[PDB]
């Protein structure tokens, strides 16, 4: 209505949570151990790569 | 990464069956199948 309003007579204090991410989990890969594990055959070869 | 440790030692370890495989019998049978009925042998515990 053009003529009329309304006003909050109360109010509420509110506490509200908001969780966010900040980090994930570093993560380290031995490239040589994962392609070859410990041959030494297949280490000449990734030297290839 | 890894550059320390070297493997330098060896550990070779079979079953010690010694009864070398009877190929010089079944190479050297004084006949043969023929192909039509060849035949199918067991070769088991010895060493080929
Ligand atoms: C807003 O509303 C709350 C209740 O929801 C009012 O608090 C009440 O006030 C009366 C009278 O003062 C008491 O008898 C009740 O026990 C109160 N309840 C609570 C939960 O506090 C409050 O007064 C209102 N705020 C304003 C500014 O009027
Ligand atoms: C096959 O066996 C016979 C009898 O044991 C022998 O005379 C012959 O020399 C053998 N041949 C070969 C190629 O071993």
């Amino acid at each position: 209505s053009n003529n009329t309003i309304a006003i909050p007579t109360n109010f509420s204090i509110s506490v509200t949570t908001e969780v966010m991410p900040v980090s994930m989990a570093k993560t380290s890969v031995d490239c040589t151990m994962y392609i070859c594990g410990d041959s030494t055959e297949c280490s000449n070869l990734l030297l290839q790569y | 990464s890894n550059f320390r440790v070297s493997p330098t030692k060896e550990v070779v370890r079979f079953p010690n069956i010694t009864n070398l495989c009877p190929f010089g019998e079944v190479f050297n049978a004084t006949t043969f199948p023929s192909v039509y009925a060849w035949e199918r042998t067991r070769i088991s515990d010895c060493v080929a």
